[PDB]
């Protein structure tokens, strides 16, 4: 073996054409129903993939929404939003693949901390308060600073696009309204809860309440 | 012990046998076995 | 169509390929059994030429392949019968085994779809057609001609073994040529049997 | 599973669907559908986790 | 038994529910996911896939361990402690599954 | 599919009842020799490959369902017949027509059975041309073409 | 009425349509392997519920 | 169970050797005393008694004993045994490398 | 003697879930270095890592390639499922300037 | 999942449909797309050889390619 | 039910129930374990499938 | 079944009633030798004798 | 532990037992630690074993949560305590080393 | 014992192992371990070697054993009926009494003739030598054939 | 065991006689169910494997079908370039 | 519970991929996800051909796209031509792909003929009875 053995020679336009295939006659098994199958693949692909209908009239290819048995077989005739069908990928290539879960996003205000709840109203009441915090913070400078500026040279994602996305997804949009009225009632008069808050006189002390917090935690490999 | 001996006289090592004596043992005492459950029945 | 009472003769089990519309709405559901399956043979009157308003008809009788006891009723199907002009292939048949497989204590209820047997004049009568003797003189089996010749071909109806085609499933050219039971090879057993219970 | 030019009305077709369809006493589901029909479905894939 | 089993549901369920009812300054989410855990999480869930054969087939086992590891996947959640593991053969006979780890993606059991 | 299987069973009565031709019986005997030996005459558990071990039994438990225990059910009736046949006629309760005549039912039928399904047990051991038991079975399967003068699966 | 009846009816039910009605499959399918199943009868029409 | 399995193992996967001992084996084989066991061996090169050079030398003894890999897995003794038992090869009899075990 | 059964049984239970350290501890010291690094080897699992491909035909380049020890795969193992941190320009720039090994 | 049967279309105008596809890729491709602009669709490409299979033996028999070539050349001018 | 429907009838040998009060071993016992594995089948069955 | 007088030869009686059966057929063997076409016993030989004297060597 | 090895957390051992003793009893992060445990079952004592486990952990944190190519070799501090929960590619890693670090054998 | 089969063990060079070696010449050494492995391992030899080591194997001492054991049960059937008289038949008795006398002497015929004839033919015999310098088998061959043999007759217990 | 205790810890009730009859019936009345269960669990089965094969080998196969059609193509392709080369040989003797 | 179903069938097996061309398909899309491209097309072993300005532009559509707008990194991933380690890392995969390519081929060239008396009758061998 060459000691460039695996190098890409130079100028490889990895063409195939004029090419002796019956090298590799040897490297694969075809079993005797091969030609049965390689239909049946055929069969299937005509009837699985075919989700559109050609029209005459157009002469092209069209599709709806899904429906049921009794309105394609019944209603075949009255057939209303017909859309040109636009293939399944943009560049013709397959897209029959089998998914997964992707990987999760990082929480700021886990859901652990009400999980025993199926009904998520407390959650979505602290996510929603975390996000309004972090708004009071920087509601003002997002159109100079983040996502609102004018041109793509200063843009900055917002810091609460995390918290914000979270409430949203803990909440429904009637209880998010609710408590989009209630953020707006404490906006303009910019309350900040630290102006009000003073239950921490009237709370029983904790571990976790020290003078010294960051001396708190041990530390270790 | 005496097994052991027995199938190291025949080429063979101390670790090999253990495995193949064992398998010995185990099938003559399920003839064993079926021997007494014949014992019963008849 | 140059099939008659007369010519028939000549025609009998014979491939055309004929053009025309079929009435599902009227069809037949001759009784029949196929590969263990209790069925219908699917005959349909087979309207050739018309007038405009639709009154005066002719045409034929067309039996369409075995459909099962399931799909039987109309309202059973998952689709709209096709009754415009179709082309179809079939063996012009004198239709004879399924006239003779009624039986004792068996008889047709027809001014309703009630049918035990392919009785030719009263099959004549449901169509309608004006051309009462060309109905009556045979039917149209569709078949597909693809399909070996041999009467030991041992697949009877154009299907294969998961069923993937859509009924009624036509007939194979060994379909054609098999008359259930009464084959020579079963004459022969049965000779044979009664042979040996006499001596 | 072809768009093709209809030659008859689709109004009197719909008209007779709706005035007499054949029905039977063992009719599926599937072809029987009084109660059960919508406007827009809800399509979502198969296989994998919908909150 | 129903006593018990009161008992045990006032314990950990009723009671934890007035240890927190204001916002915390301090550690808010670790007392929070604290009061959470000790009603949240139950022992049962363990035998619930501890003795998973006693209604899964083998074929069944095999596509519920993909769907539980896919539904399981998220780090963040005590119930997926203490619930027995997923990477597992089933006892009867494996048909997907020849070793344990033998994996080619960490969180798919293929 | 229950369908399948329907069909194969209706299709294997009509090829039994038309018959059987000669060259046909030629390959019919080569498939029941293969089929018997590696599969009945062989623990199916000990070939090396998990596919060859799971195929080779579900087709020994056809085997089972479709010839062993068919062949019983026969032999079993053929055996009632007679031994009610000799109750009658000696008047009183007899045990000799049970093991003798089903034995002999059960070897009048075996055969029968067997070549009525040899294709199917044929056919159920296609693993594939990279295992031991569908390279015989290839073998087999390319003697029977030349014989046939066609080409099976 | 108490014992033979029901404890084999539904069995020789679901038996027979099996054996006869194919276990009401629609038999337009493309490939065994992957196709859904038509189980045969498994809900018990001779107990009440 | 064990029982069962270890059978199903021995009858499933043991084959006999199916081919005479090769030159090269037999010569690794009566050279094996040079093994050490719990420990290395002190490989010296002597050019009059060793011949090649010192790096092929060391590479051959490394590949020999140190790497541990065995007589039938070198490839020139399998082309050996490939050709002296091509009469077996022939007639359908496929030649076994490694001894059971 | 069912109470004593049920009370040690108990007990079994309580000690074994308080003082898993402890047992384990124990456990740990039954058994000699060399058994428990068999043991250890005996359940060693890739867990899915690295399962890049591995080449079963017999003509496969990349075979040979796998078998080299200085093969640079395009990319580690574990950063095949990390979002990318830089510009497009800047990855088409370095992929276009990158020289194979060899 | 519960897939029905059907069979090739054939039809007249879903093949001219698919056929003219199929011409139109081939000119793209025998110029590794230089073309100006390309309105070849792969996609459809497949469905040609699922609904079209006396055009897709006809496009393969090395004579009936050639004459569909040199029409096509005409055509194109 | 076959003895009650043919020998417990007045006219066909009836029983003088002599006893003035039932002294039963365990009776609760026999009657409850028959209900108690049908929970333990339903609880197997809905922790499953939950 | 049919073979189990095999398995009784582990009994030394039973070697010994074989070896006087060996012994006496290769005295018969040797008086005969003089008929051209049979072998013979030969004594200077190690094959023959190792091969009669350890036969029933290590049975189990 | 469903993303573990075992059925329960005693067949783990002496690892599973440090892992628990790491973290509070309601912290997610000990069924992490336990993964730790698994990667260095017989690569631990080897040299290069220990760079793999890493790796298994670093590409399992990968594919736990989305993470950029940088951001897990960029992590100023791995040492964790009892309160730190797998909330970020970060915990899940760090959470992973320290199972790691404490498979004997 | 009646649990196992034991007819192998004294037939066929199957006791051969290194005591006969160490003794040996190196001709007869080649000798001795050439007819074992072609008696136990056939599949060492090439498959005409086999079939020839088999032709001269059976002529001499496998044949020549089923023969003399075929004659020495007939020995023991001078009578047939045996215990039979005109008021009873014994048929079971005397089946059972054929049963247990012929397979003895067939097994007494068969273990004297390998007992007289096997150690002339493994050193008097042409074919032997000629394969045995063919092969030229090793003491390694040796060892690794005895384990051979001894698996595969583990094996056929185990079946 | 013990007759007595067995004979009266029912509510002090003798049910005995019948429960000693309840066996032998009750030994074959649960045949059929048991086998048509065998079948049902079978079907189970087979559905299951099917479903695992559809969610794993189902998108494969589509895939492979794709790939033969744009083979397909691929043959097309070559040969209609090769009758482009001969037409730029030919430029218009072809026509 | 432990019974309750009275029966498992662990004889039925897991069904058998008899597809044609199937290991082959699944060796070459193994290798082509160790080059690490980001383009998509390179899954068809035909892609040199069916998209040529893979190699010389990437410009695969004329702009009649819906990918959104080029703001991130993973956009116009088909309208991104391979880079020289990109078309490297392919090419350790050429034979793997001439491989899946002859498999094809063949089977291309398989046609139903007048001799497969066993057509109707396929499932059997292709082992869909369990
Ligand atoms: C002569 C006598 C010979 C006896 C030999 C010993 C018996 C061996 C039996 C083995 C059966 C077995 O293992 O089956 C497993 C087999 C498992 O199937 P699988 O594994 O899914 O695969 C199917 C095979 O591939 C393919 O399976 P298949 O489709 O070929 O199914 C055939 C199978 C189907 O299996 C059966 O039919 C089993 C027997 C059913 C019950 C028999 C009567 C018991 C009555 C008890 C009291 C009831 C109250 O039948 C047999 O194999 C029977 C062989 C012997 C026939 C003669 C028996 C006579 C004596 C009966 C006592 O079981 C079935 O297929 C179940 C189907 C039947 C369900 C129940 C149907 C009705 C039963 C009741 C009948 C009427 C009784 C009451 C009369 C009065 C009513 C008012
Ligand atoms: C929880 C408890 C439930 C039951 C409690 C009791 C209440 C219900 C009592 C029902 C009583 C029986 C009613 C039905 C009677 C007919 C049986 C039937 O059709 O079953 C359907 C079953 C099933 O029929 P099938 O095969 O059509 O199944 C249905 C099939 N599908 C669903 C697909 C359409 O048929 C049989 O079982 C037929 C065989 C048995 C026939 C028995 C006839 C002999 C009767 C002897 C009586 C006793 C001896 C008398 C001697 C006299 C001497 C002088
Ligand atoms: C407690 C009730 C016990 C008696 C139930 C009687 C039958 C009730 C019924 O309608 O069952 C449906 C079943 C029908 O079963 P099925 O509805 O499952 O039928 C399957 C076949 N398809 C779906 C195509 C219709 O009825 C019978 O089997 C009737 C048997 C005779 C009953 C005679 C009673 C007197």
């Amino acid at each position: 073996l060459p000691a460039d053995y695996g190098k890409m020679p130079a100028g490889y336009n990895f063409l195939t054409r004029g090419k002796d295939w019956r090298e590799y006659d040897k490297d694969f098994i075809l079993r005797t129903d091969a030609v049965w199958e390689k239909f049946q693949l055929e069969h299937f692909f005509r009837n699985y993939m075919k989700c559109f209908f050609f029209d005459h009239g157009l002469k092209k290819y069209q599709m709806f929404e899904p429906e049921d048995m009794y309105t394609v077989v019944f209603e075949g005739w009255a057939l209303d939003d017909l859309i040109t069908f636009p293939g399944f990928t943009p560049t013709g290539r397959t897209n029959s693949y089998q998914i997964g879960l992707s990987p999760r996003q990082r929480t700021v205000v886990p859901t652990q901390t009400f999980y025993q709840m199926q009904d998520y109203y407390m959650l979505c009441g602290l996510r929603f308060e975390r996000w309004f915090r972090c708004d009071l913070v920087y509601h003002d400078q997002r159109h100079t600073k983040f996502d609102q500026v004018k041109n793509q040279k200063n843009y900055k994602t917002y810091p609460c696009y995390r918290e914000y996305y979270e409430a949203q997804y803990a909440c429904q949009d009637d209880m998010f309204d609710f408590l989009m009225e209630l953020a707006y009632a404490r906006r303009a008069a910019d309350n900040f809860e630290s102006d009000f808050a003073s239950h921490e006189l009237t709370t029983l002390p904790t571990f976790y309440d020290t003078p010294k917090a960051a001396e708190r935690k041990t530390y270790t490999y | 012990g005496s097994c052991l001996l027995i199938f190291i006289q025949l080429v063979f090592s101390g670790i090999v046998v253990l495995l193949l004596d064992d398998m010995l043992n185990k099938g003559y005492g399920l003839g064993s076995g079926i021997s007494l459950f014949i014992a019963t029945n008849i | 169509p140059p099939f008659t009472e007369k010519n028939i003769n000549d025609w009998l089990y014979k491939t055309v390929s004929i053009t025309g519309r079929p009435i599902h709405g009227k069809g037949m559901m001759i009784p029949a059994k196929s590969y263990g399956l209790h069925g219908f043979e699917y005959l349909v009157p087979f309207v050739t030429k018309e007038n405009e308003d639709g009154s005066v008809q002719e045409g034929l009788i067309l039996n369409l392949g075995f459909i099962p006891r399931e799909y039987a009723p109309i309202w059973a199907r998952a689709r709209v019968e096709n009754v415009e002009e179709q082309t179809f292939t079939c063996v012009v048949t004198d239709g004879k085994h399924l006239s003779e497989q009624g039986g004792l204590f068996a008889s047709n209820k027809p001014c309703e779809n009630q049918w035990e047997y392919a009785d030719l004049d009263q099959l004549a009568k449901h169509t309608g057609f004006v051309n009462q003797e060309q109905v009556r003189s045979c039917i149209l089996e569709h078949v597909n001609t693809e399909t070996p010749n041999d009467e030991r071909d041992c697949r009877h109806i154009d299907i294969c073994s998961d069923y993937k085609e859509d009924y009624p499933y036509k007939f194979t050219r060994s379909g054609v040529l098999q008359q259930p039971g009464q084959m020579y090879w079963d004459l022969n057993k049965s000779a044979s049997y009664y042979s040996l219970l006499g001596l | 599973k072809l768009l093709k030019q209809s030659i008859y009305d689709q109004t009197t077709q719909y008209k007779l669907i709706k005035k007499n369809k054949k029905r039977g006493e063992l009719i599926p589901v599937t072809l029987a559908r009084r109660i059960l029909r919508t406007k827009k479905t809800l399509v979502l894939p198969a296989h994998v986790n919908i909150t | 038994v129903c006593g018990i089993y009161v008992i045990h549901v006032i314990y950990n369920y009723m009671i934890p529910y007035y240890w927190v009812s204001t916002p915390l300054k301090n550690d808010e989410f670790t007392r929070l996911r604290m009061k959470d855990y000790i009603a949240s999480t139950v022992l049962e869930e363990v035998y619930g896939i501890s003795y998973a054969e006693w209604g899964w087939l083998p074929h069944d086992f095999a596509y519920n361990r993909m769907r539980g590891l896919a539904g399981y996947m998220h780090p963040d959640d005590p119930r997926a402690m203490c619930t027995s593991t997923f990477h597992r053969k089933h006892k009867y006979i494996e048909h997907e599954v020849e070793k344990v780890g033998d994996y080619h993606h960490m969180t798919y059991p293929k | 599919s229950c369908t399948t299987r329907r069909f194969i069973d209706e299709k294997e009565k009509l090829e039994y009842s038309r018959g059987y031709n000669q060259q046909e019986l030629e390959a019919s005997k080569l498939r029941k020799d293969f089929v018997k030996k590696y599969i009945v005459d062989f623990d199916t558990t000990l070939y090396k490959t998990q596919v060859e071990r799971d195929w080779a039994y579900i087709a020994k438990r056809e085997y089972r369902y479709e010839v062993q225990l068919k062949s019983i059910g026969y032999g079993g009736a053929l055996a009632n017949a007679v031994l009610l046949w000799r109750i009658y006629a000696n008047k009183k309760m007899v045990f000799w027509p049970i093991p003798i005549v089903g034995a002999l039912g059960y070897l009048y039928f075996q055969p029968v059975f067997f070549q009525k399904s040899n294709k199917r047990f044929f056919d159920m051991c296609n693993v594939g041309e990279e295992y031991y038991l569908g390279r015989e079975r290839n073998k087999i399967l390319r003697e029977c073409n030349k014989i046939l003068n066609v080409e099976d699966f | 009425i108490v014992l033979t009846w029901g404890w084999s009816s539904f069995q020789i039910g679901g038996y027979n349509y099996e054996r006869f009605d194919d276990n009401g499959e629609r038999r337009n399918t493309l490939y065994w392997k992957l196709s859904p199943v038509e189980f045969p009868q498994s809900k018990l029409w001779n107990r009440p519920s | 169970t064990y029982y069962s399995t270890n059978k199903e193992a021995l009858i499933q996967n043991f084959e006999p050797l199916n081919r005479k001992f090769t030159e090269e084996e037999v010569e690794q084989f009566l050279r094996n005393e040079g093994r050490s066991q719990e420990e290395k061996r002190n490989w010296i090169y002597n050019p009059h008694i060793h011949g090649s050079t010192e790096g092929e030398w060391k590479a051959d003894i490394h590949e020999k004993f140190d790497s541990g890999k065995a007589p039938w897995e070198r490839e020139h003794v399998k082309a050996k045994i490939l050709e002296t038992n091509k009469a077996k090869i022939d007639a359908g009899e496929e030649i076994q490398l490694k001894p059971f075990k | 003697v069912y109470c004593t059964v049920l009370a040690y049984y108990g007990w079994w239970l309580y000690d074994r879930y308080y003082l898993f350290g402890k047992n384990a501890t124990q456990d740990i010291r039954k058994d000699t270095t060399e058994v428990w690094e068999k043991r250890a080897a005996l359940n060693k699992r890739n867990w899915g890592y690295n399962a890049h491909y591995k080449p079963e035909l017999e003509r496969s380049m990349k075979k040979v390639l796998y078998a080299d020890p200085n093969y640079k795969f395009p990319i580690e193992w574990p950063e095949r499922y990390m979002a990318e941190t830089k510009t497009l320009e800047q990855v088409m720039d370095e992929e276009e300037n990158w020289e194979y090994y060899k | 999942m519960e897939v029905k049967y059907r069979g090739p279309s054939d039809d007249k105008l879903e093949c001219e449909f698919l056929e003219n596809n199929l011409l139109s890729c081939l000119r793209e491709k025998s110029v590794q797309d230089n073309v100006a602009k390309m309105t070849c669709r792969p996609e459809f490409l497949v469905w040609f050889f699922l609904e079209c299979p006396t055009k897709a033996a006809v496009y393969h028999d090395p004579k009936g390619l050639r004459n569909i070539f040199i029409q096509d050349k005409i055509k194109q001018k | 039910i076959l003895k009650v429907a043919r020998f417990r009838v007045l006219k066909m040998r009836p029983k003088i129930s002599t006893s003035y009060r039932p002294h039963g071993k365990w009776g609760d016992f026999l009657a409850c374990i028959i209900p108690l594995i049908w929970c333990i089948n339903i609880l197997t069955n809905s922790n499953l499938i939950l | 079944p049919l073979k189990f007088w095999w398995g009784l030869n582990k009994f030394e009686t039973i070697q010994g009633i074989h070896s006087i059966l060996g012994n006496a057929a290769d005295l018969v063997v040797s008086t005969l030798s003089f008929i051209p076409g049979v072998q013979g016993r030969n004594n200077a030989s190690y094959i023959e004798n190792s091969i009669r004297v350890t036969r029933f060597r290590g049975f189990d | 532990m469903a993303q573990t090895a075992h059925q329960n957390r005693y067949q783990g051992g002496l690892c599973y037992a440090q892992c628990n003793e790491l973290f509070s009893f309601w912290n997610p992060s000990i069924q992490q630690c336990w993964k730790g445990c698994d990667f260095g079952v017989g690569r631990v004592n080897d040299p290069e074993g220990r760079i793999e486990a890493q790796q298994m952990c670093k590409r399992w944190a990968a594919e736990l949560y989305w993470t950029y190519k940088g951001e897990l070799d960029t992590i100023k501090d791995l040492r964790v305590h009892a309160d730190m929960y797998p909330t970020t590619p970060q915990n899940v890693y760090r959470a992973c080393l320290a199972g790691v670090r404490r498979q004997k054998f | 014992f009646l649990f196992y089969n034991q007819q192998h063990k004294t037939r066929n060079g199957y006791f051969i192992n290194h005591d006969n070696l160490m003794l040996a010449s190196l001709e007869e050494r080649k000798k001795l371990i050439f007819y074992f492995i072609a008696n136990q391992v056939p599949e060492k030899l090439d498959p005409v070697d086999r079939v020839k080591f088999n032709e001269e194997l059976s002529d001499n001492l496998s044949t020549k054993a089923r023969l003399i054991g075929s004659l020495t049960g007939l020995i023991g059937l001078v009578g047939f009926p045996y215990i039979s008289t005109r008021i009873y038949s014994r048929p079971v008795l005397n089946i059972g009494l054929s049963l247990l006398i012929c397979p003895f002497l067939y097994y007494v015929g068969n273990q004297l003739t390998y007992s007289v004839w096997e150690p002339k033919f493994i050193a008097n015999n042409n074919t032997v030598c000629e394969l045995s310098k063919k092969y030229n088998f090793t003491v390694f061959d040796f060892a690794q054939a005895k384990k051979e043999a001894h698996l595969k007759a583990l094996r056929t217990e185990l079946v | 065991r013990n007759r007595y205790w067995w004979y009266r810890s029912l509510y002090d009730d003798y049910v005995a006689r019948e429960a000693k009859l309840a066996f032998g019936i009750a030994a074959f009345i649960w045949l059929p169910h048991y086998y048509w269960g065998i079948h049902l669990n079978r079907a189970f089965e087979v559905n299951f494997s099917h479903r695992n094969y559809a969610h794993e080998w189902g998108p494969r196969r589509n895939r492979l079908a794709h790939s033969l059609e744009f083979e397909q193509f691929d043959m097309i392709l070559e040969n209609w370039q090769d009758l482009e080369d001969e037409y730029a040989q030919r430029g218009d003797g072809m026509l | 519970a432990l019974f309750f179903m009275a029966n498992t069938a662990i004889s039925v097996p897991s069904v058998l991929d008899t597809s044609p061309c199937m290991k082959q398909m699944l060796a070459y899309e193994d290798c082509v996800l160790d080059a690490n491209v980001p383009q998509q097309e390179v899954i068809h072993p035909q892609w040199p051909t069916i998209w040529p300005r893979l190699l010389t532009d990437g410009k695969l559509l004329e702009f009649d796209k819906v990918p959104f707008h080029p703001e991130n990194i993973y956009n116009y991933t088909y309208m991104r031509p391979l880079t020289k380690k990109n078309k490297q890392y392919l090419y350790e995969c050429e034979e793997e792909r001439f491989v899946f390519k002859a498999c094809l081929r063949k089977v291309i060239s398989l046609k139903k003929t007048d001799k497969h008396t066993s057509w109707d009758t396929a499932e059997v061998a292709n082992l869909q009875l369990t």
